[PDB]
């Protein structure tokens, strides 16, 4: 879902 | 139909390939691929390979979804840098649902759908010629990119010269060997910035060539101890990198944009396309410029477009009409950067032009008075408007516009917005060394 | 009248001072000063010193303008770190036009004008208590600040301990020696973050004490090989620094915010002040948070306010009502940061509260349901609204609001807008290492 | 006017 | 126009 953060 | 299954099998047998990279492009534009041995090639040609389609969604993927890997036979290319322990070949693949239906979240399938709509309206093909620009940086001892450019060249200058190096010459030579139609190649305004021009092909073929060109350029630059980057604005105060698109629309008779009896030797179809492109430019600016760094390029004084206007000869217009006519009549959009996804950009541009043609919109009069001369207020009185200044404003404009949503599809639109809103938030909450050098001792 | 001219002359003679720093504050909040020998002191007390008033405008100054330097006798303070070759003393000065009229572009004169308006409406004084927080960083070999904090402390923790160091203890001791009314001093949530509380004085005296406190803290931290910074958010992922303002309004009878017979033991004047403060918060957010780094602090999860709401007990409300009553009744605004100009912030806050009192606005009901629980849409239905997320949006809100413009004055408003727009343009076009780390290799 | 820039 | 400066 959100591994960028 | 350029190749058949038997042709592919014969090529695999004769060139002695042991690895095939079935590749595709996700929403964010990153080239992804599944690697299979040559022994599975037959199965690959039977459209029976399963993989995880959620990877197309990028990092915002949640649930694993099984999807097929329909390959394209005409995209068979054998890489030359494979040594002797078996060669490597690739084929761009389409993504299909398990119910034998093309995936709506695949950018290539979306572009094919938009092209089908265009053919339904009466046209035959959408020829595109891109003008990508890239920067070359010297690598460090640990093979890491540095901030030092490879040469201090100039615009159209004979800077790299002969006697070794000249990475642009080696790149174009290997591209010609690999089977690329290269028109020209030259040094750009910025030091260490180079441009290579392509021949005009179909939309899908042009996008595939763009992706392959990026991959090949990066690999060859890494070969010679260099880093090739397609960032829109790697450095401040220096010219950015653009990917100007020269598009032309064709019909059964010929070029639909050409009319010897029309004003500027342009057909009414060309004017409708211009009106559609200019009306929704604020809408698809987000798609054509998806990275935060992209809007650092869209600043005045570096020949990048900043206002929604068209001209035949002006300092950085949004849309430019080249002087060539006949079968070479085309419209050039200059706001696109190399970081954009070619399929999504082509889809949204085609949707905007098609909407303009259907609505028969009248384009605004061209501007040739150096719009940069006046202030924002003095030009806002006329039809001149500013492009979005940040990714967030562009995302808002996307969320407002409906035609671009229709041209992107619900799946792609939702996932694109999600990923880009995350990018905005991450960048917004970060603390940069600029602030720790402007308010540290001061405050 | 605490001191007279004869008192100042006697002090200068007896303490053996040879230098006097006639100081003032510009629009941006930087403390500036003209340095004169003791032999000129008499002339300084005659209001005959001329200087360049354009320096008050900051870097956006254009034309040199001569202005007088009316000093304030009550602000006479002798610095202790002056060795034996003559001591140094300072007096905060007012700026006057050559026609014997106070300068409209001086923040202190603007605050005095707003206080005159408040006294005209019927009130006597505007008591303020600030809660400034600062970070301490270790210096390098070349006496340059680093990113390493002085200690890994905690909230109200006994982290610095005894046996040397404890820069907070030395700072508070020297502040007490210099004649400062210090209520308390403690360690903040972030490591290396400290807070020192003041006693409640008049608006002008509180602002002068804030400026002197910043100067003294920076000097003493530099003495012990440390860098004291008041940047709202020096580091990412760590608590920011705030300057919560506890304001109370007084009249002839006493505290105007206290009423034993009112709801929450609050008078109708207090509720009108709350309504005025909440109505125009989106307007003066730019003045209270004038830096780009400031809006990096206004993010959820670090106890900084993010929504326009008031409460008596809630997780990070914009306005908080302390439980203390009687003469200690006050309203706390938590959106202010140490980087703000105290005079401008007090002027705009007083103008907003005065407008609320004059219009007799009804404040919205307090929220205590953890507004962070719902999404933006689920709370936008009620009166909860978001603060501006960037300095540009705050500048737009300033340019829209008229009461804040009236409270700032035309000169200050125009120069502040010009400087902040230049700052925003400078930040927008810069290329940060974040962008390179995110796109140099990917694209 | 513009020392910052 | 003037990248020399
Ligand atoms: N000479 C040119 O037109 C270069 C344009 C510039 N490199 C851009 O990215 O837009
Ligand atoms: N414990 C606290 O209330 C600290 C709040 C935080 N330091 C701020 O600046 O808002
Ligand atoms: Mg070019
Ligand atoms: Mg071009
Ligand atoms: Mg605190
Ligand atoms: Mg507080």
């Amino acid at each position: 879902q959100l591994p960028r953060f | 139909a350029k190749y058949t299954k038997e042709d592919i099998f014969r090529f695999a047998d004769e060139q002695n390939v042991k690895f095939i990279r079935l590749q595709f492009t996700d929403i964010l534009g990153i080239i992804k691929n599944v690697e299979i041995p040559v022994s599975q090639l037959k199965k690959a040609l039977d459209n029976k390979i399963m993989f995880d389609g959620s990877s197309i969604e990028g990092f915002v993927r949640i649930e694993e979804s099984d999807m097929y890997l329909f390959p394209d036979l005409d995209t068979w290319v054998v890489f030359p840098w494979t040594a002797e322990k078996g060669k490597v070949a690739r084929m761009i693949c389409d993504i299909y649902n398990p119910d034998m239906t093309p995936f709506a979240g695949d950018p290539r399938a979306n572009l094919k759908r938009v092209l089908k709509e265009m053919e339904e309206l009466g046209f035959t093909e959408f020829n595109l010629g891109p003008e990508p620009e890239f920067f070359l940086f010297k690598l460090d001892e640990n093979r890491r990119p540095t901030l030092e450019l490879n040469d201090s060249g100039g615009y159209f200058d004979l800077a790299p010269t002969d006697l070794g190096e000249n990475c642009r010459r080696d790149i174009v030579l290997e591209l010609e060997e690999m089977g690329f139609e290269i028109e020209a190649s030259h040094h750009e305004v910025a030091p260490g910035q180079h441009e290579i021009d392509f021949k005009y092909e179909d939309a899908i073929t042009a996008c595939d060539s763009i992706q392959t060109f990026k991959l090949v350029v990066k690999t060859i630059a890494r070969k010679h101890g260099l880093h090739a980057t397609f960032m829109p604005k790697p450095l401040f105060g220096v010219n950015g990198s653009g990917m100007h698109f020269n598009m032309s629309l064709f019909n059964e008779k010929g070029n639909a944009f050409f009319d010897e009896s029309g004003e500027l030797e342009l057909s009414q179809t060309a004017y409708h396309f211009l009106a559609g492109m200019l009306k929704h430019a604020r809408g698809y600016t987000a798609v054509t410029n998806p990275t935060i760094n992209s809007f650092k390029r869209l600043v005045p004084g570096y020949e990048a477009p900043c206002y929604i206007a068209w001209s035949g000869k002006n300092r950085s217009p949004l849309v430019r009409v080249p002087s060539s006519r006949g079968l070479s009549t085309r419209l050039e959009l200059r706001s696109v950067d190399p970081s954009a996804n070619p399929y999504l950009a082509m889809a949204v541009l085609l949707k905007a032009g098609l909407s303009g043609i259907k609505d028969e919109l009248t384009p605004p009069a061209p501007v040739d008075r150096n719009i940069y001369g006046m202030n924002e207020e003095e030009r806002e009185a006329t039809g001149i408007y500013d492009l979005p200044e940040s990714l967030g404003h562009a995302l808002i404009e996307l969320e407002k516009n409906e035609i671009i949503k229709d041209g992107l599809g619900e799946h792609i639109f939702e996932h694109f917005i999600e990923a880009k809103t995350i990018e905005c938030d991450m960048f917004r909450t970060a603390v940069h060394p600029w602030e720790r050098e402007q308010y540290l001792e001061i405050y």
